[PDB]
């Protein structure tokens, strides 16, 4: 891997915390406050007794042969692999009173849809250090483990006071996809327009999904439709219109003059509806936008806390 | 008020899960019951006054596949109380526990659905939410719908008229439910479409689109028309008969779709020529 001596610091100490950690029981876990919850899950802050560790517990109640519960239990496992500064810490996974179980790092910030709605809107300056977080998570899935994260969006992009900016909740069972696929219904899409069609082109599918939340984060609003004219001077459709939408119509962009002009091409060429033509990670690494952001000195964490109300 | 329960009558018990528009406890009222606490908790007065003539009319409805509709409260929150159904439903032994019904029982189990719909059909009743899930074997033996009805509670207002939205699974919606677009999506024609995913599973021992892995994939495919069930999966020894019934039931135009009368005579007719 490619870390500083700060990230390499974190992560060597996140494995020894991970040792204390042994087989995860539901009666070694202590529950302390509700997290969230999504179309199939719900997640608790919880602590672990016997480690004395605090953990963000996911639930998930699929109503599935245990074999494919087993299957996707074994696949979940694979998550010990995972560990970059870009990605959500993994503690373990395991089966009880009829649901699964995932133990997550918690991330005191939240997730970029809280941070988004505690926010108003997010300034392109914190965008695009997330920008590169999230272009690096996906590079290092990609590159250790030849996984592409499969569900892009502001819900799945964690960050905590400490500054890290880590994706969450990505593909790495394919079984669990596969149950996930058969259930409840969203009522917005971060969906490609290829994926929509039939067959997804690689990781431009996930750089198309990131692009689309940049543009949500950035308006303060998920861009599909575009505001027809009154909407836009502040500065509900049905989900299949929004996919036919996704799939037939132009792709959204930023509004011009307010955001500068590196950002908005970068999010353009992130949001092209050719997969081809959409640029890929080795692409938008070297765009303009990323190397200005990557250049300039951004406290994410302040703004974070600020943003929040929370304390350094 | 007219088949209201009040506040404290009901002994309120084990959660047992949540759906497309309720969470189901088990219940006591006069014996056991489910009580079904509706994800509308807060309701507008029109939609509060239209859930009652939904619950009048629900009611009425007495039938052997027919999961009885006793009630509903207002206080701690608005819920619905119906028959408690000892035994699993036809979603867990189909995709979970993996019960291997003979083709005989698979087919008695379609004719009892369809007694069942075309009894709620003959009521002027549209089921709207037809699944597996919803789909009981009490006593292993008779069929029991529940879950039917209930659409001014599946939607929620602001004012008179009322949202419209998905819920739940997508698999056993049609197109023109999946799309929205036409004015009133819901029809007898729409269950009809559910009842032939439910022969799919019935037939296939699978649910639909099993290789594809892309919830909105399905949806726009499905809405657009580009996609449908993959009735090769169908087994050796389900009869012809019942795989044309299907394909008939699962058409892409509502109009083409057959009503639960002569769906109910395809399948006691084919009951009859049997191995
Ligand atoms: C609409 N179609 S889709 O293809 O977009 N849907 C899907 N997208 C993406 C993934 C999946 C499945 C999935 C899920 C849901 C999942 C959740 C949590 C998880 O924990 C951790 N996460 C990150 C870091 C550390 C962790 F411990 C691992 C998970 O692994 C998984 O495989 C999908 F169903
Ligand atoms: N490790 C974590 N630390 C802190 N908060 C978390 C963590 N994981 C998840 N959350 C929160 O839990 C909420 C719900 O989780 P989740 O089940 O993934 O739904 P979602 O990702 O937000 N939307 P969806 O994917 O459609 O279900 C998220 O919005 C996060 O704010
Ligand atoms: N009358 C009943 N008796 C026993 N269990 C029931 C009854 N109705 C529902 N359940 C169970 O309660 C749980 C949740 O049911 P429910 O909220 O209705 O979701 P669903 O049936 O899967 N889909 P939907 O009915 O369209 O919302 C499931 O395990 C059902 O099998
Ligand atoms: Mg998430
Ligand atoms: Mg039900």
């Amino acid at each position: 891997l490619e870390l500083d001596e700060q990230q390499r610091k974190r992560l060597e100490a996140f494995l020894t915390q991970k040792q204390k950690v042994g087989e995860l029981k539901d009666d070694d876990f202590e529950k302390i406050s509700e997290l969230g919850a999504g179309n199939g899950g719900v997640v608790f802050k919880v602590s672990h007794k016997p480690s004395g560790l605090v953990m963000a517990r996911k639930l998930i109640h699929l109503e599935i042969k245990p074999a494919i519960r087993n299957q996707i239990i074994r696949e979940l496992q694979v998550l010990h692999e995972c560990n970059s500064p870009y990605i959500v810490g993994f503690y373990g996974a395991f089966y009880s009173d009829g649901e699964i179980s995932i133990c997550m790092e918690h991330m005191d910030g939240g997730s970029l849809d809280q941070v988004l709605k505690k926010a108003g809107r997010i300034p392109e300056q914190i965008l695009g250090k997330v920008s590169i977080a999230v272009i690096k998570g996906l590079t290092y899935l990609r590159e250790k483990h030849k996984i592409m994260h499969r569900d892009v969006k502001p819900s799945n992009i964690l960050v905590n006071s400490r500054g890290e900016i880590k994706l969450c909740d990505f593909g790495v069972s394919g079984q669990l996809i596969d149950a996930m696929a058969n259930a409840f219904v969203g009522t917005r899409s971060y969906m490609s327009p290829e994926r929509l069609q039939g067959t997804h082109y690689s990781v431009q599918s996930d750089i198309w999904s990131m692009g689309l939340s940049l543009v949500e984060m950035a308006v303060g609003r998920y861009p599909i439709p575009p505001p027809d004219a009154k909407e836009l001077e502040l500065m509900p459709m049905a989900i299949f219109e929004l996919l036919d939408y996704i799939v037939n119509e132009p792709p959204p962009k930023l509004p011009s003059g307010v955001f500068s002009l590196e950002f908005q091409d970068f999010v353009n060429k992130c949001l092209i509806k050719n997969p081809a033509e959409r640029a890929d990670l080795k692409q938008l690494m070297v765009h303009a936008f990323i190397k200005r952001s990557d250049a300039e000195e951004v406290d994410f964490a302040g703004w974070l806390c600020s943003t929040i109300g929370l304390n350094q | 008020d007219d088949w209201e329960i009040p506040d404290g009558q009901i002994t309120v018990g084990q959660r047992i899960g949540s759906g497309s528009f309720g969470t189901v406890y088990k219940g006591k009222w006069h014996g056991d019951v489910a009580v079904k606490m509706l994800n509308v908790t807060a309701p507008t007065p029109q939609q509060l006054q239209a859930f009652k003539n939904e619950v009048g009319v629900l009611r009425k409805t007495r039938h052997v596949n027919i999961l009885l509709f006793m009630g509903y409260s207002t206080k701690p929150q608005l819920a619905i109380v119906t028959q408690w159904c000892e035994g699993s439903s036809l979603y867990h032994h189909l995709h979970i526990i993996e019960t291997k019904f003979e083709m005989i029982k698979l087919i008695d189990i379609a004719r009892q659905t369809a007694q069942g719909m075309d009894y709620l059909h003959a009521k002027s009743i549209i089921h709207r939410d037809l699944k597996s899930n919803n789909i009981f074997l009490h006593e292993d033996l008779t069929v029991k719908i529940g879950d039917f009805g209930l659409a001014t509670v599946k939607s929620r207002w602001s004012g008179s008229h009322q949202f419209e939205q998905l819920s739940g699974s997508i698999l056993w919606m049609a197109p023109e439910v999946i799309r929205m677009q036409d004015k009133n999506p819901y029809s007898f024609q729409s269950d009809v479409y559910a009842f032939g995913i439910v022969l799919y599973e019935l037939m296939t021992g699978q649910l639909p689109y099993s290789n594809i892995n892309n919830r909105d994939q399905i949806i726009f495919m499905v809405g657009r028309g580009y996609l449908s069930p993959d009735l090769s999966k169908v087994r050796s020894n389900c009869p012809k008969a019942m795989k044309r019934l299907m394909a008939e039931c699962l058409k892409k135009k509502r109009d083409e779709r057959p009503l639960f009368p002569q769906i109910l005579a395809s399948i006691e007719l084919l009951a009859r020529s049997l191995p």
